[PDB]
RNA sequence: UUGGAUAAGGUGCCUAAAUAUUCGCUCAUGAGAUCCCAUAAAAGGUGUUGGUUCAUAUGAACUAGCCCUGAAAAUGGAUGGCGCUAAAGCGGA
């Protein structure tokens, strides 16, 4: 039995809590040898621990992990409880879920503070020069307001 | 701990229910009650397209749950409050001298006087948004109503207060008013 | 803490801690404005404190109590009594660290218009499960008489209107900002554009 | 001159209730401990006595 | 009874006490299913409170 | 590798018997698998175990054969009912927990947790009296059985630990534990 | 004497070192806080947290942890102080 317009209330119905932890959620890593690596849950140990699979994309193996080590992100992909690390693998190889979650904000700025980190001096310089020049025009514009 | 516990609380045909931030404020026929649950960690969810309210709590041992269920329970009270007045209805009963109820400033205020013969004035002012009206259909009781369960209540109590006697025998000295009804209009 | 004066909205923080806090950085060498000490949260049920506070207020000198235990009720000045307290402020340094702090309930006349920074290590809604107890100083302050809260209250509130303006004024003049960025990136240089694309500007 | 049932109810209150054989609280008249942490909850209840 | 008769008996005296109730058929060290199981086969004889059992050792 | 997270409990078989006397040739092998901490450890063990059970002494038998087990599936959760004897300051019980956990090592380490914080029961009062594996119809714990379930869901109200580095005691603005 | 690495103990600040991680347990209208050590008991507790034994998801009885009562002296007041409750308490790892 359908729902007709209903499906559209349950769509864009506030809910207090969203991103679960649960079998396929996204997540990054916020404390331990593994940080700022991404890693899916694969399945769930107690109320407190969860056995995350980083994806061999992901640098991060199988392993129990406490939840508060995690942060739970906007991605999901449905995958089966006793999926296998492979399976893990080609499903989100298939969904395109990193690429999502890289066009994410968060994701960007992620990527962009990598950026940073790894650039050299004169990249450094070059984007400076290049905030400079646009001082430079903004300034000029903003006279021309004025 | 239990990782899921839920209570449906069903809304009235006519009632204008309305939360945020476990602030709930419902608008009905006798009047708006605004009652705030933001000292217990709970995300209670409108379901305005169907009825009722579901008031839901992630994890926390049975003294969670027990605060869920008061929480379900003054919700429904409030929906009970909006949809009809809450009366009640309280008999004084005398030994000896006549209990002298006087109601004023728009059915607030109870002067009580002439309580076993003392020739004071017994104040006992209502709380916000709460009517006393005296007896239609008997000689004694009076009724203490208006929408919020609690406030009428405890009205209804400081009134008891204000009557009870002091420094005699109570089993003997039955005299005073009491909560006879707890019903609604 | 290498910054010349940091000044600390104690709103929603956890009194002790952040004293804690506080104290370490003036032992280290800095200028620490603790603003907005009405709102500074304690971890024990309102009552609880009270009673603690009657019974600090109770231990005073026997022989002349115009030497002793000075019991400060200002919020700030409680605030103030804590840091010292987690200071060795019996020594010069202790003394000088004890100095370079300062107090203030609600927000005076500089400390409206710089940045109010947070301890976020030190916050009730942090270090709190939210089924305990806890107790505003300001009420706590009330309680064992300070008469000026209702006044503070009515200040802040006042303040508020005025930084929600001065807030509107920023907003616009960001959204501006934004326009003329948007604007001016087209009349750049290629590269440079797409260089300055790449590290995120 | 307390007709019958406004007595009961009278009575109901003032009367039908247990006592604290430690700090005397007056509880209800179903009640199994004192409720007040003085005595310890005791579990010790007597009725109130009637007359 | 005898449990609470115990139990009110150990408020009089000092130190720790704690009321047992024993598998044994009483004084006498046999489990119950044991003291049972040898009056079926009659290897033991009752005198007063304390009993003797016929442990196959004395002369006819 | 994390050598944060990792507790340090390993199960040993452990397998010896008494030296043999000309009065005892053929003397009983023993067997047992004990949860310790190094080997040495789970030698002790062993050897208390038999002074408490038999005749027998480290200084009159000999260690046949020290094993160490590692879980054979170690990232496959799996529901533990353990069975201990404790000894309380007031005396002696017996009683059976059940842990939900990716190893028997894993089930004990929580064990210990369990015992320490709920009775203040210290690692040298307990024994551990079997561990085995409880198939999902015979869970008698409310605790494991809720997690037992089907298509399960929780969001998550923990409160971020940051790594030391962007861990910092001044704040811009006031961060939020609503996260999502 | 210099450098190192520890011991006992600690690592919120005083106070050098964790507002470390990890799993529990505690809320106290006179919490608790580490050998000697600077006190607390019998008896309770429909406080909560585990258990054990029973009976027909309730009713029992018990049991032990923490907590509460029992717990009253004289200058003011002392886990060393400040404080601390998602502990900086108690039991661990
Ligand atoms: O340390 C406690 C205490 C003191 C003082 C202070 F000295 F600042 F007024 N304030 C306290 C507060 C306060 F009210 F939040 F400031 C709470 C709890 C205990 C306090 C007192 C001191 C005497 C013995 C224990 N209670
Ligand atoms: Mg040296
Ligand atoms: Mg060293
Ligand atoms: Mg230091
Ligand atoms: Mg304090
Ligand atoms: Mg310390």
């Amino acid at each position: 039995v359908e729902l007709t317009e209903e499906e559209l209330y349950i769509s864009k119905k506030n809910l207090l809590f969203k991103r679960f932890v649960e079998p396929g959620r996204l997540c990054l890593i916020e404390y331990g040898p593994y940080a700022g690596k991404l890693c899916f849950i694969v399945d769930i140990v107690t109320i407190t621990r969860v056995i995350v699979d980083g994806a061999f994309i992901t640098g991060v193996p199988r392993m129990v992990i406490p939840l508060k080590r995690l942060k739970l992100l906007k991605e999901r992909i449905k995958i089966n409880k006793n999926c296998k690390s492979g399976f893990l693998r080609k499903t989100v190889n298939s969904t395109k879920v990193l690429e999502e979650f890289n066009n994410s904000k968060l994701g960007k700025k992620m990527i962009i503070k990598k950026k940073r980190d790894e650039a050299t001096d004169f990249e450094r310089f070059q984007v400076y020069f290049a905030k400079r020049e646009l001082k430079k025009k903004m300034t000029t514009i903003k006279n021309k307001k004025n | 701990k239990t990782i899921v516990s839920t209570q449906k609380v069903l809304i009235p045909e006519g009632v204008k229910v309305a939360i945020n931030a476990r602030k709930v404020t419902v608008s009905g026929k006798y009047g708006t009650l605004r009652r705030s649950f933001r000292h217990l960690p709970i995300d209670i969810r409108l379901n305005k397209l169907k009825k009722y309210i579901k008031v839901v709590m992630w994890f926390g041992v049975p003294d969670s749950l027990a605060c869920i269920r008061t929480v379900c329970t003054h919700l429904k009270n409030m929906f009970t409050g909006v949809t009809k007045k809450f009366l009640y209805k309280m008999r004084l009963v005398h030994a000896h001298f006549p209990i002298n109820s006087n109601i004023v400033d728009n059915n607030t205020r109870i002067e009580i006087r002439n309580y076993l013969g003392e020739k004071s004035v017994r104040f006992v002012k209502a709380l916000p948004g709460v009517v006393i009206e005296k007896s239609p259909n008997v000689k004694d009781e009076i009724y203490v109503s208006g929408a919020d369960i609690e406030n009428v209540s405890l009205t209804a109590a400081l009134i008891h207060q204000s009557v009870l006697c002091r420094n005699k025998d109570i089993r003997k000295f039955l005299d005073g008013i009491y909560v006879s009804e707890v019903t609604t209009v | 803490m290498y910054k010349k004066e940091y000044v600390i909205d104690c709103k929603g923080h956890l009194l002790g801690r952040l004293a804690s806090l506080i104290a370490k950085e003036l032992l280290n060498g800095q200028r620490i404005v603790a603003v907005r000490c009405e709102d500074i949260n304690i971890s024990g049920s309102l009552y609880r404190n009270k009673l603690k506070y009657q019974e600090f207020l109770r231990l005073r000198t026997n022989t002349n109590p115009k030497k002793g235990p000075l019991h400060l009720r200002e919020p700030s000045k409680i605030l103030w009594r804590c840091v010292r307290g987690m200071l060795p402020h019996k020594t010069y340094k202790g003394q000088l660290a004890l100095k370079k702090l300062k107090v203030c309930v609600g927000m005076p006349y500089p400390y409206d218009k710089k940045k109010k920074y947070v301890l976020p290590s030190a916050l009730r809604a942090f270090r709190l499960k939210k089924h305990r107890r806890y107790c505003r100083l300001g009420t706590l302050s009330s309680r064992v008489g300070w008469n000026y809260d209702t006044l503070v209250k009515k200040n802040e509130v006042l303040r508020k209107q005025v930084s929600k303006a001065y807030y509107k004024k920023k907003v616009n003049n960001l959204n501006e900002k934004k326009e003329i960025k948007t604007e001016a990136l087209n009349l750049i240089n290629p590269e440079q554009r797409q260089v300055l694309e790449n590290f995120g500007y | 001159a307390i007709e019958p049932s406004l007595a009961q109810l009278a009575q109901k209150y003032n009367c039908q209730k247990l006592i604290c054989r430690k700090c005397y609280a007056r509880l209800h008249p179903r009640a199994t401990n004192c409720r007040n942490k003085k005595c310890g909850r005791t579990n010790q209840l007597r009725p109130k006595k009637k007359l | 009874k005898a449990c609470e008769a115990l139990r009110r008996a150990k408020y009089k005296f000092p130190g720790r006490q704690k009321v047992f109730v024993s598998n044994k058929w009483g004084f006498t060290p046999f489990s119950k299913d044991e003291y049972q199981q040898y009056k079926k086969k009659g290897r033991i004889i009752s005198d007063g409170v304390s009993c003797k059992f016929i442990r196959e050792k004395g002369p006819l | 590798i994390d050598n944060s997270l990792n507790t340090n409990i390993h199960q040993y078989h452990i397998v010896g018997r008494a030296i043999p006397t000309a009065k005892d040739k053929n003397p009983n092998v023993y067997r047992m698998c004990i949860f310790a901490k190094n080997d040495t450890n789970a030698k002790s063990r062993f050897w208390y175990f038999m002074k408490k059970i038999n005749k027998l002494k480290k200084s009159n038998g000999e260690l046949l054969a020290c094993e160490q087990i590692k879980e054979r599936f170690p990232l496959r959760v799996k529901n533990y009912g353990v069975l201990l004897r404790y000894d309380s300051r007031t005396g002696t019980h017996n009683m059976y927990k059940e842990f939900r956990d990716t190893t028997k090592e894993g089930a004990i380490a929580q064990l210990y947790s369990e015992m320490a914080g709920r009775h203040r029961a210290r690692a040298s009062s307990i024994n551990i009296i079997r561990i085995s594996e409880i198939s999902s119809s015979l869970v008698r714990r409310p605790h494991i059985k809720q997690l037992l379930k089907r298509r399960l869901r929780f969001p998550a109200l923990h409160l971020p630990t940051l790594q030391k580095e962007y861990r910092k005691k001044f704040a811009s603005k006031r961060p939020s534990t609503y996260r999502m």
